[PDB]
């Protein structure tokens, strides 16, 4: 009996671990990003999963339900766990759009991305497509066509509109069919990312010079270990990625597991979401190495080419390593026109380009339809790719979805005029009618602006919230007894220091760390995407940026003390 | 040219017959050159074309280069040729079949690799997963009865 | 409730529909031997396998103690229905030998027919291989090198011999492991045929010229229907193809069938047999037809080269019609160089090729691999189409083998000794040594000597004495009453006329006609195979070929009146 | 060469030069044949060479047959190579780059 395993699997595999993780690994050096995490999940990542999956066990109620039998203080936590995963949907909708998407733009011959554009004289490529790469043009331009910068609104695209009007029905439909999926058929749906992995990891392992990007991602370089930024951006990616605070996991545990084992349970689905989020980020970066040193490679060659033309020598005389030596021999021979070239000698080596090759949001979209290209057949492992992914982001998607029908369904009051189908038809409607400002122009402008921000501040503060309040307003040793009494078992010491002594310290001085170096710079620099040039400056933000992210991280997590006063004043009449 | 150039052959007027001459001279330069090690300057008009016919054919001689009365003998330009065929097929794209020169024949062909003949092994492998499974299946029959 | 259905198929197809009956189709113009097999299967066909299922459910018996306990007179015809089958497994099995080894012979790029030798010279390929295609030379030569003529007996060759040894040893393996190999598994078998047929016709249907294949397969052509060798032999492959004589049919029903119906069954099977025939014979036609408006267009263009060679003209003046006007233009131009190239012009026309362009015994395979190298991958059709042709081949096989490995071990004297894996192993032991004959260098002459007389003589004399005894020793009204009390139905008089009164007279009087033009001729001539020309020519018969034949066809259907006369001495001690 | 060829190259002699004077006259042949609808007789000592480098690389001009102060405009070589370029790659087995 192995459904339970698979099934386990599949409340784990989601979006942050195999979208996500790629690309914050490689916003900050990989190596010097890795073992962060592995410590944050190590010292937080556990413990504070046994003792969610616990008290879910116990209660065995609704996340508000739970928190409100557990102390009045305990109002606002529940509400504020759904208005997080409910501004999540929305954003989190985008990236099966653009699934969709490739998929719908994959049935050809050749693939779209493949070949650059001509000019108007039809004698060479268009520059636009040079500067970037046949794949990072095709995403900046076609499926996104970005402004350079955020002051340029714009009006609304139709294209990905229409992809994103198509996924919400499709999540219309699969709610619609019932609160289920699985049973004898999640053996199909957890094999299927492992295997497609396995079959693209032997692929882009057989690509030449592809050890360096191995080799990066895994080498230690301490320059931003020293920059709590990457602590707090690993410390999200996993809590984000175990969906804790979300209140599924505490809403999944509830008319379940009458009395079985929860430290088990929890600690194999946690190892399994790390054991997949290291894994799926290391073919990734096998490719990304590969599309580094081709790159290299390239710029070596045309300055190569440059010089030998330039001068005269004999082709085939400066192939990559003479250079030097011909570059110092040239320097004596003539500096009369040697000089005067001197500011065109294109000056490039390896890790610099390295450190910035595809970095950006749409890390893992530009390095696999790279890969892809260089298949054998192409439409094939194309089609089978995007839908793997749109397999495994509808499954993440109903999965939150679950987490917000629910909680709204089960008050008495709201649930008195309409059934539910009329109300999920309704949040669906809001839901795409909001997430269309990501169509927009500059849309991807918003997109980075929700995802960090609103998948850390407002979880962050939830979770602090939550550990405090079930240790020092319940009591360690009574919900001690109580384990022991309803499952016969003595919890370890290893959890009763874990739940209220480490980490509730380690947190908040990570926390206070990061908004004080935040103030030890100033204001901040998001990116931009430079068409005429083709790489990624560094452009600030505007005005109301700082305005907007204020109402998001207020908006979120504003609403514990809210509840502590409402009882304040609930209890004066 | 219709056989190997399909429905796309250029016609053959004046100038392909120049463009063949000058590419005879040049056979003839380079063997003269890597074999004789002398240094001969043959030119297009030290070619000697006669016969010209519609289906296209000829014949052509090779003269010293001033000494009208001096031939170069058979053998040596039918040497200096298969040195050269490949350059000569290349310049009217033509494959050696559409283009023949009658007395010179290409023989540079041969294919040849196999190991072991390797339909023995999988024979023999299947031989004995066969005498495997007989005598396992004796085994158990002559065992319980 | 499917079962049954693929069961009566895997009764029914066997390897005289698949492979003999093209080729003997092809042997008399196809279209003008077609229709004669359809009238010989209604007239005769359906009607006898009725009465043995009838008498096989009636009697519930074993094939020798069916026809004892019908009367005394009918002691031999079981022991001669057995050793008919005995006969037969012997050159039975060299055709999976043969599947066998061209299988092994496809593991290779490219395959080994599919390109002609060199001469010493290395100039142009072997002219043996170029008088015959790139498919008869390997098969005349590489796996089998017969020779030219039979008195050239020659030593054994061996590696047929081999591939007959692991044929022999795959069969006492299947034997060995039960007396069943279907159940629930019967779909597989039996849809593998069909499934790998219809895509053979799908390929075999897209190549230029097929067209002609089927019309000269369809048209029947009113000169050889008169004569009655084509009438004989489609009677013969009809019964040879229903397994009826052989008593595996009569022993099949009964240990089974308690009161079912054997008139629809039997109806079943036969309509099964014929379509499986008339469908499987289609493929190879289309492709035959193919091959031969090749070989015809081929012949076309190389006079016109030489022609246009030999005097002069512009190439691309001679391609498929004006021929015949240039041909007239060329007389009056210069006959001094006209006549003197005359007797080299090649003379060939379409329908004469398409009449002999593959015949032979061979002629199945000779095609199907002149259509294998066709395809866009080779290795996997190859191994795909021969895979299916062997299993075909063992399950016909261990079919056969049934219908003797029963009537021999029943008897409680020969089985006192040994159990049945020992005589087993002695039968595939001798039958195995005596089937060495066909590897020799001219023993392909063995084989067609025996296949047509073997499977045709005894087979009609056993089934005649069959009839004539079940009606007229038994009586017609008694078994009519016998089965409307065991079944409750009444039989129509349809076969009530049929079992006696038609086939009984048409079948003798064939055979009479065929005895008696077999004297208006001579003797026979049976084949040859020219290496020095690559054509088949008719070369006659050896002395003792007859002596042979007669003792073949003696010892095969001579043990009757034996029993008749045994009956005789044994009424007076 | 070493670009195209890879490890196949031949070497780059004077009868490679002669070679190539010889196809640039045939491509003035057909030019002036199938436009101008003249007939010339160019040959390979009206196409001038100067400058040979050993990166392989020089400039050419081509004069009328026998007035050796007539040069043919730069314009109508260019129209002349443009027409027949397909050609004279073939004939050193490269491709246009
Ligand atoms: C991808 C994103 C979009 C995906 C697709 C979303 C679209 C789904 C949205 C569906 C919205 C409508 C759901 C239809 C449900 C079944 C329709 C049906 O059965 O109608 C029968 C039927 C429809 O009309 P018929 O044509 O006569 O059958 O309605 C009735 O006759 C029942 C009588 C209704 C009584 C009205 C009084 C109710 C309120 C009382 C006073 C309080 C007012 C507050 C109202 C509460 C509103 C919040
Ligand atoms: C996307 C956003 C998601 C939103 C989802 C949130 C859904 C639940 C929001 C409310 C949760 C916060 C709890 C606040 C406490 C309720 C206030 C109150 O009781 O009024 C005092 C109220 C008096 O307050 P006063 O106005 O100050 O006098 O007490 C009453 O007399 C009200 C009578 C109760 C009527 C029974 C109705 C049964 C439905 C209740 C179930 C709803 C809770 C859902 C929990 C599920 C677990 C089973
Ligand atoms: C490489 C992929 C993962 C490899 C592991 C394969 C699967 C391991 C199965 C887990 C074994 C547990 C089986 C069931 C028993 C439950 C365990 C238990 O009772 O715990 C309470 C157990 C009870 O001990 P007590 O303190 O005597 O009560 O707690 C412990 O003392 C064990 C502490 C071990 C800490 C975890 C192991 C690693 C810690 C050291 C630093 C690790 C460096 C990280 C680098 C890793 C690189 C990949
Ligand atoms: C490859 C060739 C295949 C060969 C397979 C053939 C196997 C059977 C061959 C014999 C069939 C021909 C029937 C001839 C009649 C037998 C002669 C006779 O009875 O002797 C008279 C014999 C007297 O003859 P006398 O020598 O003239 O006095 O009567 C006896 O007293 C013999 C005592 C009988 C002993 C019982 C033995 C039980 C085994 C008998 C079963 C064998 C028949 C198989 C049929 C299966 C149906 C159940
Ligand atoms: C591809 C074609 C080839 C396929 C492969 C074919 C090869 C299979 C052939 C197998 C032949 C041998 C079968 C072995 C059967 C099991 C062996 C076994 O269990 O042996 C135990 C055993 C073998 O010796 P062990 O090493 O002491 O075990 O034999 C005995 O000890 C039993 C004592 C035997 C008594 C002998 C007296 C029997 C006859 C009495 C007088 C009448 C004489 C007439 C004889 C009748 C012969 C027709
Ligand atoms: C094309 C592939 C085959 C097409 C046939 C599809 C399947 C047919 C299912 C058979 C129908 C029988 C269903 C069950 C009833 C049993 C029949 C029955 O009762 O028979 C006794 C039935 C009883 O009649 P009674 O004489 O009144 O007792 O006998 C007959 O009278 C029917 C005679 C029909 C003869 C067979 C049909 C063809 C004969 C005419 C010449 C045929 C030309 C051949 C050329 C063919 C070209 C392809
Ligand atoms: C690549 O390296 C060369 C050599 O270091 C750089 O040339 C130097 O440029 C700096 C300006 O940043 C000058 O101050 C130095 O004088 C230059 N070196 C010499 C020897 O003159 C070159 O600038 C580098 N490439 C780029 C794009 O800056
Ligand atoms: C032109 O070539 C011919 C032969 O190819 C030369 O004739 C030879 O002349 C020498 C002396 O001049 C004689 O000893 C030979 O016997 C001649 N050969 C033959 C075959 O007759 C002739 O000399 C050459 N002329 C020039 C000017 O080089
Ligand atoms: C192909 O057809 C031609 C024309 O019918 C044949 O030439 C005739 O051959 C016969 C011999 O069988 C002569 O009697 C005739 O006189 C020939 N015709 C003429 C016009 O002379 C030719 O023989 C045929 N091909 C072959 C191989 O026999
Ligand atoms: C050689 O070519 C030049 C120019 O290519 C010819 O010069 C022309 O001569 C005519 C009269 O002879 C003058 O009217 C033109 O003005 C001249 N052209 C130039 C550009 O000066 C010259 O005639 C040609 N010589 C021959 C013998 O054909
Ligand atoms: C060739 O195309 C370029 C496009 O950048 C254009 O600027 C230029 O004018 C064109 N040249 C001609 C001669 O049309
Ligand atoms: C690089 O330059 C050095 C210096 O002369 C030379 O020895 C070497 O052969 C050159 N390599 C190549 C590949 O041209
Ligand atoms: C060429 O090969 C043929 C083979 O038939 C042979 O008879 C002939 O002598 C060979 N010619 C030479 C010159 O070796
Ligand atoms: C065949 O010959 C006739 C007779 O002149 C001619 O009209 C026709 O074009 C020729 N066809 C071909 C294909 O050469």
């Amino acid at each position: 009996s192995l459904q339970f395993v698979f099934a386990c699997i599949s409340y784990a595999v989601g979006l942050g671990n195999v979208w996500r993780f790629p690309y914050l690994c490689q916003m900050y050096g990989g190596g010097s990003f890795l073992v962060p995490y592995i410590i944050m999940l190590i010292v937080e990542g556990m413990p504070l999963l046994y003792l969610e999956l616990a008290v879910g066990q116990r209660m065995r109620q609704g996340s508000i339900g739970a928190w409100r039998t557990i102390s009045p203080y305990l109002s606002g936590v529940g509400v504020a766990s759904v208005v997080v995963s409910f501004f999540l949907s929305m954003y989190y909708n985008v990236i099966n759009a653009w699934a969709f998407w490739y998929l719908f733009h994959s049935f050809q011959d050749p693939l779209p991305w493949s070949v650059c554009p001509l000019n108007g004289n039809h004698t060479g490529y268009d520059e636009e497509c040079e500067k970037a790469s046949s794949t990072q043009y095709f995403w900046y331009r076609k499926t996104l066509n970005i402004s350079p910068s955020l002051q340029e609104n714009g009006g609304v695209q139709w294209e990905p509109a229409l992809c994103l009007l198509l996924a919400w029905l499709v999540v219309y439909l699969c709610i619609l069919r019932g609160t289920e999926s699985t049973g004898k058929v999640v053996y199909f749906t957890a094999s299927l990312p492992y295997c497609v992995l396995i079959i693209y990891l032997i692929r882009g392992l057989t690509l030449h010079g592809a050890t360096n990007g191995l080799m990066y991602m895994f080498t230690p370089k301490i320059e931003q270990l020293a920059n709590p930024k990457a602590w707090i951006n690993a410390a999200t990616q996993i809590f984000f990625s175990l969906g804790l605070g979300f209140g599924s996991l505490i809403a999944f545990a509830s008319y379940n597991e009458p009395s079985n084992n929860c430290q088990k349970h929890a600690i194999i689905v946690s190892l399994i979401n790390s054991f997949t989020s290291i894994f799926a980020s290391i073919v990734t970066f096998s490719i990304y190495g590969f599309k580094a040193t081709f790159n290299y490679e390239n710029c070596l060659k045309k300055v190569s080419l440059l010089l030998t033309n330039t001068f005269d020598l004999e082709d085939g005389f400066l192939t990559a390593s003479n250079l030097e030596q011909v570059k110092g021999y040239l320097a004596s021979a003539y500096p009369s026109k040697y000089s005067e070239m001197f500011p065109q000698i294109k000056n490039c080596s390896l890790e610099s380009e390295l450190d910035t090759a595809v970095q950006g949001t749409g890390l893992a979209f530009i390095v696999y339809t790279e890969a892809i290209k260089n298949m054998e057949v192409s439409q094939l492992w194309s089609v089978l790719y995007f839908f793997m992914l749109l397999m495994l982001g509808i499954g993440s998607m109903l999965g939150n979805t679950a987490a917000i029908l629910t909680p709204l369904t089960d008050s008495k009051i709201i649930s008195s005029h309409l059934p539910k189908e009329a109300i999920s038809g309704l949040v669906c409607l809001v839901n795409c009618a909001i997430g269309m400002v990501f169509t927009m122009e500059a849309g991807n402008y918003w997109f980075d602006i929700f995802n960090d921000y609103a998948a850390t501040l407002s979880l962050l503060l939830i979770v602090l919230v939550e550990t405090i309040a079930v240790c020092y307003v319940y009591g360690l040793r009574r919900f001690e007894s109580d384990l022991k009494a309803m499952t016969g078992r003595a919890v370890s010491w290893y959890w009763k220091v874990m739940w209220a002594g480490v980490s509730p310290l380690l947190i908040v001085s990570l926390f206070v760390f990061y908004l004080s170096d935040y103030i030890l710079t100033g204001t901040l620099k998001y990116q931009a995407w430079d068409a005429s040039q083709g790489q990624l400056v560094t452009k600030d933000y505007p005005a109301y940026a700082l305005a907007v992210i204020g109402l998001l991280v207020a908006s979120s997590t504003m609403c514990i003390p809210l509840a502590a006063l409402g009882t304040f004043v609930q209890r004066r009449l | 040219l219709k056989s190997a150039l399909g429905d796309k052959a250029y016609e053959w007027n004046d100038n392909e017959m120049y463009l063949f001459r000058s590419s005879v001279a040049y056979a003839m330069r380079q063997y003269f050159l890597k074999v004789k090690n002398q240094m001969i300057l043959f030119g297009e008009e030290d070619v000697r074309v006669a016969n010209l016919k519609p289906r296209i054919s000829f014949n052509f001689f090779v003269t010293a280069p001033k000494n009208v009365s001096d031939i170069i003998p058979r053998t040596e330009v039918e040497k200096a040729i298969r040195m050269s065929r490949s350059r000569i097929n290349d310049a009217f794209r033509l494959n050696d079949n559409s283009l023949e020169f009658l007395g010179i024949q290409p023989t540079l062909g041969p294919p040849n690799q196999p190991p072991v003949s390797i339909w023995l092994i999988v024979f023999g492998v299947v031989m004995g997963v066969i005498v495997v499974g007989i005598v396992i299946l004796i085994f158990t029959g002559i065992r319980d009865r």
